[PDB]
C-alpha cells in the first residue's frame, strides 16, 4: 500500500526490471564499466531475465539507433497540443471579481481570484514576417520604455535588431504594416508612417469639428478626484479598432452618435468600450467603482484616460451596466446590438450597428512625425497622436527567428543564454580587456555585457559578489601574476559597486550564485556546470559547449598555483602543512589576523596553504 | 463511426441524439451503437411525424400536424408535454416516455427498430408497457407490425424502410454491421420481483401509523399534504427556538482562562525533537552524498572529546526513567556508529531489549482464562492534564521565526515562463524563498523530515532488531559551504508486528547546549546529560544530551515524513493574502507587498508586543511568522490541536463580521466558547494559541472603540 | 517583542489569514474515531434521539427495532429524529411543483442508467463487507466470492452481465431456507516436523464448503462491519440499489440550483457568487439580507431509513411498479440494518501483568462493574439492543455517509419551503447534503431572525438539526460554505489536500505524467496558486531524481545509473531534449503540464538519442498522457 | 492453556541478564 | 551461586552471582543479607 516507497526500494535494487527476449534484447552487453546491466541467471521455468535501470540508460545512450519516421503521425493529438500551446497568444492577467482548446489550458487560464486572457494559435504561418517584425518592436519598446531616455536606447537596439536575416529597417520600410509599436520604431528610426489617432487599439481620423482641451476636476464613481484634460465642442471621427469601423460623433462629455459595422464580437466590444471611454462621457465617469491605481512596466502611474480605459477594458460590465438603453428604429440598414453584442432593438444609448460599408479611413498617407523622448509622436502641428501608452501588451513567440545583437536584450535570455553571451564576449575581446586592464585603468567593468551580467546577480549580493572579483583581480594584476581562466571567470563580477565590509577588506566566498540556482553558480576555485576550464587542453567549456583557449593564454600563467586567485588578499606559501589544523571555514579565514596561514582544500586531492598580507 | 453518424444523419438529429444519450450514459462516446439505434429511431420518429399532416375539424391535409414529436427533447420538458395532453384529452398517463402522440386518436405511440423481425418485437413492447400505448414496429427487412389500422399509411412506411435499407446496406459494405445493438437490449431487465423475506422486511419498514407497505404506497400516492408543515409548526411547543442574539464585543470573553492559573503545572516541551534547542555537530564536505552512518562517524570523529565521553554527569533524570539504561544505550549507538562494520544494528541486542523497555510488555493470554480471572479489569481512559501557559512556547516561536546562517532548502528548476501567470509565481516564489531560505524553522522541518524518512527506511526488514538511526541534516551557507550537521542518534526499536499501526519505540539522544535547570518545567519528559564543551567562536558552550524514550509507527512516520508540506501551506497562505490585496486592485500586488511601488507604499504587519505595545514588520517578518506558525501546528498536531482550529475558526469568523459592522448573530454562544475550550487542556500549542487569541481580541477590543 | 501569529488579523481579512489552515483533507494518523467503543456510542446516540417512539420486535431478524417517523413533537433544543410524514411529503410536494417533470424525468434516467447498468460496476466502490467471510475485502473480490457461492446455490444472475439479474438473486437469496458458501480457513493441518514428534503445526487459506441458515443470512446481508483503515461498511447486497437510488438523487439534485454537492472548482466559487448576488438583488428596497452559516448536529444519528422509502416512494409515484420496487429495496435493506461492534475491549491485570481482549459476543459475559465507568454505561445502555452474536440492533439513523445525495435533495427541499404564514420574510439557500448557508431576506433583521427561527422549526420538523452551537449569522455579504470561505467577492479555502511525497510507483515514464496531472488538477480544482504549483512542480521533481536516481548529467551525484547518465550528457548535443530519467533538464512549467514531455522535447532530442529513447523493438516495453518508450518498463 | 493458568504455572516471574537486573534499581532482594 | 534479586511489580527476576555479591547498592538487599 506504499507504491512511492515499493518503487523506491525496488530501483536500489539489482536486476528489477523484466527484460524480453530476442536480438535487441541480447544486445544489451552483460555488464557496462563495472556495472552489472543484465542478469546472468536462467530461471528454472519462467525463464525470465532482468536488467538494471542502468541497463534503459545504457540502451538510451549506446544501443542501437530505432527508425523514427512516422512518430509525429502517431501521436497527433499530443503534438496538435503543443503547437497550440506553441502558437497561443497570452493577454493580461486580471485579479477580482468554451471550446475544447481552452478546456486544455484550463489550469492555467483560470484561478479562483484571477483570470489569464488567452488567445489560441496555431497554423497562422503565412504572414510570419510582419508578426516577427511586430513580436520584435514590442520587446524593443519594452526594454526601452524602462530606461532612462527611452529614444535613445529603442533607436540603438533597433539599429541592431535582424528577423530572420533582413534587418528590422527594411522590414519596417518594405512590409508598411505592423501596429503602434511599429509605428514608434519606424518615427525613431527616422522612417515615414501612416497617420492616426490612437487611444488604445483605437484608431481616430477627425473628419469634422474642432476641440480644446481644458483641465478640469472630475468626479467618479468611487467617490475621488481627478485632474483631466477634458474636449470641448463638437467632433467627428472615423475609428476602427482591428476589423471594426464606424463613425463616431461626440461633444463635452457626451456620446452623441456611434455607428458602426459588423465584425468580431471582441473587436466589436474593444471599438465601443475605447470610443465610450474616448467620449469622456459623464456615464462613463460614473460607473467606476472600483480602484484605479494602474502603473506600466515602467512603474509610473498611468494618465487618467488609460487608467479608465484599461480599468473598462478589464470589467465592461460595469460600464454596460451604467450606460443605460434605448429602441433602435425598424429601418434595415439600421440595427442595435445589446450587451453581448447580439441582434436586439434593446440597444445600448447611442450606439448603433449598420449594413452599409463604411470606407477605411486608411488612405496611403506616409508622413513623418516628430518622436519625443518617451516614445510620443507628435505631427507638424504639435498635438501628440501615439505614445507608448497605445502599444498593446499581448505578448507571442516570433515564427521567425530574431536576435537582438546588442548587450541591452541579453536580459531576454534564460540566465544561461546570458552567462554564455557574457563570457563569449569576454572571451572574444580577452586580447584588449587584458591589454586595458594592465594600466591600471578600470573602466572595463562599466561595459555593457557586466550590466546583462548584473541582472542575474542577487542584488542583495551583488555588492559584495563585486568587492571580493575586484580585489581577486588586484591581487592577480599587481601583487603577482595573472591566472588568465581566473580573470575571465571573475572579470564580469566587478561591476556592481564594492560593499567591502567594515574591516575594509571584501567578502570571501566558496560559490557565486546567480538567479534560477541549483545548477546556476560559479565555483571561485573549482569546475562549475556553468563555468570549468582544462589547465593543459586550454579549453573553456562554458555550459558544455567548449571553446578553445591557444595563444590567449600564456606560458607563465600554468606553472603558477590556482591558490594564488582563489581568496581576496592571500597568497599561496609553503605546503600541504597538517598541522594549524582542518581546511579553515571563509568564517576564519575572514577572522584571521593579518600575516597568519590557514589551509585551503582546492577540490577533490589538491589541499593548499595560504597566507594572509 | 463519428464520420458514418455525421454523412448518414444531418446534424440535428446527431446532436438531438447525443443529447438524449447524454442523459443516462456518461461515457456517450464509449459506445456508438447505441447513438445509432438513437439516431436511426429519431429519424423514423420525424418521418412517420414530419410529413403526416392535419386541420382544424377533421381534415387531414393550415400548419397543424396529427403528431406530436416527444422523442429528442429534453426529458424534463418532454414528462412535461406528455403530463399535459394526457390531461388535457382526459387519457391515462402511461408510466414510460413515450416517443409520439397521435392526435387523430389521442394516443401514445411508441415505435421501435427491429433486427430480427416484428411481430415478436412487438409482443416484447407489449409485455414491456401493455395496453398503455399503440405501438409501430418496423424492422431493417420490410415487415411492419401496427396496432391500430388509422395509423401510419404506406406512404410512410415506403420512406422509413429505405431509410433502413439504405443504412443496412452501408453497414454491410463498411464492415460496422458487428457493431449494430438490438433494441431489446436496452430494455433488458423489467421483470422485478420480489421475494418472501423482502417484501415482509419492507412491510416493517414504514413509519408509524402504518400496517404493511401497501397502505403507505397508496397514502403517499394519493394524500394531499397541504398545511401539514404549519399545522406542525402551529402546534409546535415555543421552547423549540434558535433564540438568537446580536453579538457584541462586550459578549466574547476570554477562552479557557484557567491556563492563567498558576495552580497547575505548566505545558512540558512534548516534541519528537528538539527545535529551537537543537544542537548540531557541523562538518564541512563537498556536497556528496553519504550513508548516514559514514556521515554520522565522521561527525564524532570530528568532535573526539563528545565521541569518547564513557561517563555520565547526570543533570536531569525523568521521574520514571533509567539513567543506567539511557546512557548504556547511547554508548551502544555511539560504539555501533564508530564501528567499521557497514550495518547500524546494535552489538547488545538482549541489553537493549530492556533498556527500551520493550520487554516490559503484557503477554496475551486465552479470553476464557481472562472471562474466569476477577481480577482483569478495562482500564480507565487517561484524562489529559489540565496545564497553564509556558513561556517556553512563546520563546520557541520567537527563536523559530528568525533568521539563520544556514539554509537547508536546494529544489529543482522548471521551464521557463512564458505567460504572465507564470511570471508571477516566480515573483511570488523568488520573495517567498528570499524570506524563508534561511529561517531557522525551515532548517528544523528539513530536520524533522529527513529524520522521518530515514526511520521509514528502515523498517523493510530492519522492525524485528534494535538500529540505530543517525539524526543528520544537510546544509549550505550564505558563503556556499556546504556542512553536514549531526544533531543526535536514535535507536529504533522493533515490533514483531508489521501492521503499519503497531507502536515502535525510538530511544533519541539529541545534542544541546540549553541547560535544562533553567526552564525545569519544560523537561520533564527528558533525563539530561553533560556530555562536554564545545568551542563555535572562541566561546565555550556546553552540551547536554536529551534522552528520552518516546514512540511511534509507519503511520506516523509517514505523516513526520509529509510534514514538508508546510512549505506548500505558506506558500498557499502568502498567494491567498497577495490575492486579496490585488483583488482590491486590478492588478498583481506582489511587488507592492513586498517591495512597495511608487504608489503603494511596502506593506507592513503587526508582528507581536513589547511590553504591551503593538510592533510592527515587514512582509518578511510576517512570512517567516506564518512559516513558523505552520510548521508548529504540524509538529505539535494532534485531536486537541485539530479541534481546537476546527472550532475557532468560527469565533474568528465572528470577529470579523464584528470588525465588518456586519452585525452578527448568534444562537448558541456558550456552547461555542464550550466546543472550542474542550480542547485545551496540555497541548502546548492550544494553548499558546488560547493565549495569543486572548491577548489579539483584547487588541481589537481596544480598537473598536476608536 | 513576543511574537503573535493572530495579530496577522489586524492587517489581513480573516477569511485570507485562514487559508488552508489544515495542508490535508484524509483523516490525521491520531483522530481515529474507530473502535467498539465508539461504535456503541453512535448506537447508543442514535437510539437515544428515537427512544421517545415506537418500539416492537422484527419478526424476521429477532431484533428491537425503534421508529421515531411520525413521532411525538421535541419540546427542547435538542437533537430530533421524530420527522413527520406530512411535512416531507408537503415538501416534496413544493420540490415538484417549483421543477415540473423533474422527479420523472430523474427517474427515468436512473431506470434507463440500471437497465444498462452491468454487475461489473460494483468493483469501483471502496472496501465492502463479506459474508462469506464476514470481513471487509475489496469490492472486487466480495464480489467475485459473492458470485460463486450464488453459483453454488444455484443462483445464476451475474452471469448474464445485467446488474438487474444480479439484484433479483441478491433479493431471492433472502428466501433459501439455506445458504452454502466457501469459506476461507486457516486450517492448522498436519506437516512432518523435524523434531521427535513430528507434528509441524501450520496454517494455510483452504476453502471449505459452510453452510448457514436463513435467519443466519439475512442477519449477515443486513450487517455493516466497522472500518479501521465513514467508520462502517455495507455488504455487496446493498451497494446494487444503493447505486440505483443514489444515481436518481443526483439526477435529482443536479436540477436545483440550491444543490452545491456535486460542483468542484471554479464553478463552485461561481455558485457562491450567483447565490450572494441573487440573494441581494431580491432584497426589498431598504429591506436587510442575513446569511447564516450552518451546521448540522447528529445529521446520519437522526435521519430515518423510512424517511428516505417515504421520499423514493413520493419520486417515483409515476415510475413503473418495478422500478419503484427496485428503488424501494434500499431504503427497506437500510431500515433492519444490523451493526456490527469490532474487535471488542480489553482487560488487563496490572499486578499479574496480563492482558486479553474480549470479543463482541462476549461482552456481557462478565460482571460490567470490570469495566470503567463510561464502558459500563454504554453496555448498560447497549443491552436491550445488543444480540447474543456481537451485534447491535440499529433500525433508526442514518449510519455515514451513503445517501448523501437522497439527504441533501431532502435539505433542498427544505430550503425550498421559503416561508411560513405568509410572513414577511424568504428563505433560500444551499446544501451540500449536512452543511448549508441560509440567505433570509425581510425588512429588519428581527423579521430576519423569526425566518431564520422558522426555518430551525421546520427543519426540527423535517429531521435535521441545526447546530446553535456552530451556526451563526451576519449581514449578507460573507459566509462559509464546504470549507470555502466568501467575503465581497473574494474566495478561500479553508483546507486543501497538498500534493503528498514520492511517486505513483508504476514507472519513470508514467510517474512524471502522473505527478505533473496531479499537480494539474490540483491547481485546477482545488484552488492551488501559481507559485503553489510551481514550488509541487519543483518538489514534485525532487522526489522523481531521488527515487528513480535520475539526477542532471551535469550534476555531482555517484551511482550506477549516474555513471552513464554522465557519459550521455557529454556524448548529447541537444541536451534540452534528455528526459528527466535520462539526466535532462526540467522543461515544465504551469503552461505545459497537460503536455507529455516526451512530446515536449521531441525537437530538441537528438537524432540518435530519439531513435534509440523511441526505438519500436527496445526489450523493455514487451488517467495520464504517456509516450511508450524505453522508459516504460515494467516491474515483476 | 487453561490448565496452565488454572495452575498458576503462567505466573512465574522471568529471569533476565544480570547487567539490567544490577543496572536496574527497582530489583531488590525478597524479605 | 550468588543471591537471587527480583521486582515485584515488573514480575522480574536475576540472580547475582558471587563476583558481582558487592556491585549492586547493599540498600537493595534484605537486613539478614545486607
Ligand atoms: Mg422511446
Ligand atoms: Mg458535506
Ligand atoms: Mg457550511
Amino acid at each position: 500500500k506504499n507504491p512511492s516507497l515499493r518503487m523506491k526500494w525496488a530501483m536500489c535494487s539489482n536486476f528489477p526490471l523484466a527484460l524480453t527476449k530476442g536480438d535487441m534484447a541480447n544486445r544489451i552487453p552483460l555488464e557496462y564499466k563495472g556495472i552489472q546491466l543484465k542478469t546472468n541467471a536462467e530461471d528454472i521455468g519462467t525463464k525470465g531475465q532482468m536488467c538494471s535501470i542502468a541497463a534503459v540508460t545504457w540502451w538510451n545512450t549506446y544501443g542501437p539507433i530505432g527508425d523514427t519516421e512516422g512518430f509525429e503521425r502517431v501521436y497527433e493529438s499530443f503534438f496538435l497540443r503543443k503547437m497550440r500551446l506553441d502558437n497561443a497568444t497570452w493577454g493580461r492577467i486580471t485579479f477580482g471579481p468554451t471550446s475544447a482548446e481552452f478546456i486544455e489550458m484550463l489550469h492555467c487560464l483560470q484561478g479562483e481570484n484571477w483570470r489569464q486572457i488567452y488567445h489560441p494559435g496555431g497554423n497562422k504561418l503565412t504572414e510570419s514576417r510582419s508578426q516577427s517584425m511586430i513580436v520584435a518592436c514590442r520587446k524593443i519598446i519594452r526594454r526601452s520604455i524602462v530606461a532612462s531616455n527611452p529614444l535613445e536606447l529603442a533607436v540603438e537596439i533597433a539599429n541592431k535588431t535582424v528577423i530572420d536575416t533582413e534587418p528590422l529597417k527594411s522590414c519596417l520600410a518594405a512590409i508598411d504594416g505592423g501596429d503602434v509599436a511599429c509605428d514608434i520604431i519606424r518615427a525613431a528610426l527616422g522612417l515615414k508612417i501612416r497617420q492616426r489617432q490612437r487611444f488604445g487599439r483605437l484608431e481616430l481620423k477627425r473628419i469634422s469639428g474642432r476641440g480644446f482641451k481644458n483641465d478640469e476636476e472630475i468626479l467618479i464613481g468611487n467617490g475621488t478626484i481627478q485632474k483631466i484634460g477634458i474636449w470641448d465642442g463638437e467632433e467627428e471621427f472615423h475609428v476602427r479598432c482591428g476589423e471594426c469601423r464606424g463613425i463616431l460623433k461626440k461633444s463635452k462629455m457626451k456620446l452623441e452618435k456611434l455607428l458602426i459595422n459588423s465584425a468580431k464580437k471582441e473587436d466589436m466590444r474593444d471599438l465601443i468600450i475605447l470610443c465610450m471611454v474616448f467620449s469622456q462621457d459623464t456615464r462613463m465617469f460614473q460607473g467606476v467603482r472600483g480602484e484605479i491605481n494602474f502603473l506600466n512596466r515602467a512603474g509610473q502611474l498611468l494618465s487618467p484616460m488609460y487608467q479608465l480605459q484599461r480599468y473598462f477594458l478589464n470589467r465592461s460590465n460595469d460600464l454596460f451596466d451604467q450606460w443605460g438603453y434605448e429602441e433602435s428604429p425598424k429601418a434595415s440598414e439600421l440595427h442595435g446590438i445589446n450587451e453581448s453584442m447580439n441582434a436586439s432593438d434593446y440597444t445600448l444609448k447611442g450606439v448603433v450597428v449598420t449594413r452599409n460599408v463604411i470606407d477605411d479611413f486608411s488612405s496611403t498617407e506616409t508622413e513623418k512625425v516628430s518622436i519625443t523622448k518617451n516614445l510620443s509622436l507628435i505631427k507638424r502641428t504639435g498635438e501628440v497622436i501615439m505614445g507608448a501608452n497605445d502599444v498593446s501588451e499581448l505578448e507571442s513567440q516570433a515564427q521567425l527567428m530574431i536576435t537582438y545583437d546588442t548587450p541591452k536584450m541579453w536580459e531576454m535570455g534564460t540566465t544561461k543564454e546570458l552567462v554564455q553571451n557574457t563570457y563569449q564576449w569576454v572571451l572574444k575581446n580577452l586580447v584588449t580587456l587584458k591589454a586595458q586592464f594592465l594600466l591600471g585603468k578600470e573602466d572595463m567593468f562599466q561595459w555593457d555585457a557586466f550590466e546583462a551580467f548584473e541582472s542575474i546577480i542577487p542584488q542583495k549580493m551583488a555588492g559584495q559578489y563585486s568587492g571580493f572579483a575586484r580585489a581577486v583581480l588586484k591581487q592577480m594584476r599587481d601583487q603577482e601574476v595573472m591566472k588568465t581562466d581566473q580573470f575571465i571567470k571573475l572579470l564580469p563580477f566587478c561591476f556592481s559597486p564594492p560593499k567591502l565590509r567594515s574591516n575594509g577588506e571584501p567578502y570571501q566566498f566558496l560559490k557565486l550564485v546567480l538567479k534560477g540556482g541549483g545548477e546556476n553558480f560559479i565555483e571561485v576555485r573549482k569546475g562549475s556546470p556553468l563555468f570549468s576550464y582544462n589547465p593543459q587542453t586550454e579549453v573553456l567549456t562554458i555550459c558544455g559547449r567548449m571553446m578553445s583557449l591557444k595563444g590567449k593564454i600564456e606560458d607563465e600563467e600554468r606553472n603558477r598555483s590556482m591558490g594564488n586567485a582563489v581568496l581576496a588578499g592571500f597568497l599561496v606559501s609553503g605546503k600541504y602543512d597538517p598541522d594549524l589544523g582542518d581546511f579553515k571555514t571563509i568564517e576564519e579565514l575572514e577572522k584571521l589576523k593579518p600575516g597568519e596561514k590557514a589551509n585551503i582544500l582546492l577540490y577533490q586531492g589538491k589541499p593548499v596553504k595560504v597566507v594572509k598580507r | 463511426m463519428d464520420t458514418f453518424i455525421t454523412r448518414n444523419f444531418q446534424t440535428t438529429i446527431i446532436q438531438k441524439a447525443k443529447n438524449t444519450m447524454a442523459e443516462f450514459s456518461e461515457d456517450p462516446e464509449l459506445q456508438p451503437a447505441m447513438l445509432f439505434n438513437i439516431c436511426v429511431h429519431l429519424e423514423v420518429c420525424y418521418v412517420i411525424s414530419d410529413m403526416n399532416f392535419l386541420d382544424e375539424e377533421g381534415k387531414a391535409y393550415n400548419l397543424r400536424p396529427q403528431y406530436e414529436v416527444i422523442e429528442g427533447m429534453p426529458r424534463t420538458i418532454a414528462w412535461m408535454v406528455q403530463r399535459s395532453l394526457a390531461q388535457e384529452h382526459g387519457i391515462e398517463t402511461p408510466k414510460y416516455l413515450a416517443d409520439l402522440f397521435d392526435y387523430k386518436t389521442k394516443r401514445f405511440i411508441e415505435v421501435g427498430i427491429t433486427k430480427g423481425l416484428a411481430d415478436d418485437y412487438f409482443w416484447k413492447k407489449k409485455e414491456k408497457l401493455g395496453n398503455s400505448m399503440e405501438l409501430m414496429i418496423f424492422s431493417y427487412n420490410q415487415d411492419y407490425s401496427l396496432s391500430n389500422e388509422s395509423s401510419l399509411d404506406e406512404e410512410g412506411k415506403g420512406r422509413v424502410l429505405s431509410r433502413l435499407t439504405e443504412l443496412q446496406a452501408e453497414l454491410s459494405l463498411k464492415n460496422l454491421w458487428q457493431v449494430l445493438i438490438g433494441e431489446e437490449d436496452v430494455e433488458k431487465g423489467i421483470d422485478f420481483k420480489l421475494g418472501q423475506t423482502i417484501s415482509r422486511l419492507r412491510d416493517i419498514s414504514v413509519p408509524a401509523g402504518f400496517s404493511n407497505f401497501e397502505g403507505m404506497r397508496s397514502y403517499i400516492d394519493n394524500i394531499d399534504p397541504k398545511g401539514a408543515i404549519e399545522r406542525n409548526l402551529a402546534r409546535m411547543s415555543p421552547l423549540v427556538s434558535v433564540t438568537p442574539k446580536k453579538l457584541t464585543w462586550e459578549d466574547l470573553r476570554p477562552i479557557g482562562p484557567h491556563i492563567y492559573n498558576h495552580e497547575l503545572p505548566e505545558v512540558p516541551y512534548n516534541a519528537f525533537l528538539l527545535m529551537s534547542d537543537e544542537l548540531g555537530l557541523a562538518n564541512m564536505t563537498e556536497g556528496k552524498s553519504k550513508k548516514p552512518k559514514t556521515l554520522a562517524k565522521e561527525c564524532l570523529e570530528k568532535y573526539s572529546t563528545l565521541r569518547d565521553q564513557t561517563d555520565p554527569i547526570l543533570i536531569m533524570k525523568s521521574e520514571k526513567a533509567n539513567e543506567n539504561f539511557l546512557w548504556k544505550l547511547w554508548r551502544d549507538c555511539v560504539n555501533t556508529i564508530s564501528n567499521e562494520e557497514m550495518s547500524n544494528e546494535l552489538q547488545k541486542t538482549n541489553y537493549a531489549k530492556w533498556a527500551t523497555g520493550d520487554g516490559l510488555t503484557y503477554q496475551k493470554i486465552m479470553k476464557e482464562v481472562a472471562i474466569d480471572d476477577e481480577t482483569m479489569c478495562q482500564e480507565e481512559p487517561k484524562i489529559p492534564n489540565k496545564c497553564r501557559v509556558a513561556a517556553w512556547v512563546q520563546t520557541e516561536m520567537n527563536l523559530l521565526s528568525t533568521l539563520t546562517s544556514k539554509r537547508a532548502l536546494d529544489l529543482p528548476e522548471i521551464g521557463p515562463d512564458v505567460a504572465p501567470v507564470e511570471h508571477v509565481g516566480s515573483e511570488r516564489r523568488k520573495y517567498f524563498v528570499n524570506e524563508i531560505n534561511y529561517c531557522k524553522a525551515s532548517t528544523v522541518m528539513m530536520k524533522y523530515v529527513l529524520f522521518h524518512t530515514s526511520l521509514l527506511n528502515e523498517s523493510n526488514a530492519s522492525m524485528g532488531k534494535y538500529k540505530v538511526i543517525p539524526i543528520t541534516n544537510r546544509v549550505v551557507n550564505e558563503k556556499g559551504e556546504s556542512f553536514d550537521m549531526l544533531y543526535g542518534l536514535a535507536v529504533k526499536g522493533q515490533s514483531h508486528l508489521r501492521g503499519d499501526t503497531d507502536v515502535v519505540t525510538v530511544v533519541t539522544f539529541e545534542f544541546s547546549s540549553t541547560d535544562p535547570r533553567v526552564d525545569s518545567g519544560k523537561w520533564p519528559k527528558y533525563t539530561v546529560f553533560r556530555i562536554g564543551s564545545l568551542f563555535v567562536s572562541g566561546r565555550e558552550k556546553s552540551v547536554y544530551l536529551y534522552c528520552r524514550v518516546n514512540g511511534t509507527n509507519k503511520i506516523q512516520m509517514k505523516w513526520g515524513m509529509e510534514a514538508r508540506r508546510c512549505l506548500l501551506q505558506s506558500m498557499q497562505q502568502m498567494e491567498a493574502i497577495v490575492e486579496q490585496e490585488s483583488s482590491i486592485q486590478g492588478y498583481d500586488m506582489t511587488k507592492a507587498c513586498f517591495k512597495g511601488d511608487r504608489v503603494n507604499s511596502p506593506k507592513t504587519f503587526s508582528i507581536g508586543t513589547q511590553e504591551g505595545k503593538l510592533v510592527k514588520g515587514s512582509f518578511g517578518k510576517a512570512l517567516r511568522v506564518i512559516f513558523t506558525k505552520c510548521l508548529m501546528h504540524y509538529v505539535f498536531g494532534n485531536a486537541q490541536l485539530e479541534g481546537f482550529s476546527a472550532e475557532s475558526r468560527r469565533l474568528l469568523l465572528l470577529i470579523q463580521a464584528l470588525k465588518d459592522r456586519k452585525g452578527p448573530w448568534v444562537f448558541d454562544l456558550e456552547g461555542m466558547y464550550s466546543g472550542i475550550e474542550e480542547c485545551i487542556s496540555n497541548n502546548p500549542w492550544v494553548i499558546q494559541s488560547a493565549y495569543w487569541f486572548n491577548e489579539w481580541l483584547g487588541f481589537e477590543k481596544e480598537g473598536s472603540k476608536v | 517583542m513576543n511574537i503573535n501569529p493572530y495579530f496577522l488579523f489586524i492587517d489581513v481579512p480573516i477569511q485570507a489569514a485562514i487559508s488552508t489552515t489544515f495542508p490535508y483533507t484524509g483523516v490525521p494518523p491520531y483522530s481515529h474515531g474507530t473502535g467498539t467503543g465508539y461504535t456503541i456510542d453512535t448506537v447508543i446516540r442514535t437510539h437515544e434521539y428515537s427512544n421517545k417512539g415506537k418500539q416492537y420486535i422484527s419478526d424476521v431478524t429477532g431484533c428491537t427495532m425503534v421508529d421515531p417517523t411520525n413521532g411525538p413533537l421535541p419540546e427542547d433544543n435538542e437533537p430530533s429524529a421524530y420527522a413527520q410524514l406530512d411535512c416531507v411529503l408537503e415538501a416534496l410536494d413544493r420540490m415538484d411543483e417549483e421543477h415540473p417533470g423533474l422527479f420523472q424525468a430523474a427517474s427515468q434516467n436512473a431506470m434507463e442508467t440500471l437497465m444498462v447498468t452491468t454487475v461489473d460496476k460494483l468493483t469501483q466502490g471502496r472496501q465492502t463487507f463479506d459474508w462469506t467471510v464476514c470481513r471487509n475485502q475489496p469490492a472486487a473480490t466480495a464480489l467475485n466470492t459473492t458470485i460463486t457461492s450464488f453459483r453454488l446455490n444455484d443462483l445464476n444472475g451475474a452471469d448474464k452481465g445485467g446488474l438487474i439479474p444480479f439484484c433479483q438473486d441478491i433479493i431471492d437469496s433472502l428466501d433459501r431456507p439455506e445458504m452454502t458458501f466457501f469459506s476461507v480457513k486457516n486450517i492448522k493441518k498436519k506437516l512432518p516436523a523435524k523434531n521427535r514428534k513430528g507434528f509441524l503445526i501450520k496454517r494455510i487459506p483452504m476453502k471449505v464448503k459452510d453452510k448457514i441458515t436463513k435467519v443466519e443470512y439475512i442477519k449477515r446481508a443486513l450487517s455493516l462491519n466497522t472500518m479501521t483503515k465513514a467508520i462502517a461498511t455495507a455488504g455487496i447486497q446493498i451497494r446494487g440499489f444503493v447505486l440505483v437510488v443514489e444515481n436518481l438523487a443526483k439526477n435529482i439534485c443536479e436540477n436545483l440550483e440550491q444543490s452545491g454537492l456535486p460542483v468542484g472548482g471554479n464553478e463552485k466559487k461561481a455558485k457562491l457568487s450567483n447565490a450572494v448576488a441573487k440573494m441581494l438583488s431580491n432584497c426589498p428596497p431598504g429591506g436587510i439580507s442575513m446569511t447564516v452559516t450552518g451546521d448540522n448536529t447528529k445529521w446520519n444519528e437522526c435521519l430515518n431509513p423510512r424517511i428516505f422509502l417515504a421520499m423514493t416512494e413520493r419520486i417515483t409515484r409515476d415510475s413503473p411498479i418495478w422500478f419503484r420496487d427496485f428503488c424501494s429495496i434500499a431504503p427497506v435493506l437500510f431500515s433492519n440494518k444490523i451493526a456490527r461492534l469490532g474487535k471488542g475491549f480489553m482487560i488487563t491485570s496490572k499486578t499479574k501483568r496480563l492482558k486479553a481482549q474480549i470479543p463482541c459476543p462476549d461482552l456481557f459475559s462478565i460482571p460490567l462493574e470490570r469495566y470503567n465507568e463510561e464502558t459500563r454505561a454504554k453496555l448498560k445502555k447497549l443491552k436491550p439492543f445488543f444480540n447474543e452474536e456481537g451485534t447491535a440492533s440499529l433500525s433508526p439513523g442514518m449510519m455515514m455517509g451513503m445517501f448523501n445525495m437522497l439527504s441533501t435533495v431532502l435539505g433542498v427541499a427544505a430550503l425550498g419551503i421559503k416561508n411560513i404564514g405568509n410572513k414577511e420574510y424568504l428563505w433560500d439557500g444551499l446544501q451540500s447534503s449536512d452543511d448549508f448557508a441560509l440567505f433570509v431576506n425581510a425588512k429588519d433583521e428581527e423579521t430576519c431572525m423569526e425566518g431564520i427561527n422558522d426555518f430551525y422549526r421546520t427543519c426540527k420538523l423535517l429531521g435535521i438539526n441545526m447546530s446553535k452551537k456552530k451556526s451563526y449569522c451576519n449581514e449578507t455579504g460573507m459566509f462559509e460554505f464546504t470549507s470555502m470561505f466568501y467575503r465581497d467577492g473574494f474566495v478561500s479555502n479553508f483546507a486543501m489536500e497538498l500534493p503528498s511525497f514520492g511517486v505513483a510507483g508504476v514507472n519513470e515514464s508514467a510517474d512524471m505524467a502522473i505527478g505533473m496531472t496531479i499537480i494539474k488538477n490540483n491547481m485546477i480544482n482545488n484552488g492551488m496558486g501559481p507559485a503553489t504549483a510551481q514550488t509541487a512542480i519543483q518538489l514534485f521533481i525532487a522526489d522523481y531524481r531521488y527515487t528513480y536516481k535520475c539526477h542532471r548529467g551535469d550534476s555531482k551525484v555517484e551511482g550506477k545509473r549516474m555513471k552513464i547518465i554522465k557519459e550521455l550528457w557529454e556524448n548529447t548535443k541537444g541536451r534540452d531534449g534528455l528526459l528527466v530519467a535520462d539526466g535532462g533538464p526540467n522543461i515544465y512549467n504551469l503552461r505545459n503540464l497537460h503536455i507529455p514531455e516526451i512530446v515536449l522535447k521531441y525537437n530538441l532530442m537528438d537524432p540518435e538519442y530519439k531513435g534509440r529513447l523511441l526505438h519500436p523493438q527496445n526489450p523493455f516495453v514487451g488517467d495520464y498522457d504517456a509516450v511508450s518508450g524505453t522508459h516504460s518498463w515494467r516491474t515483476k
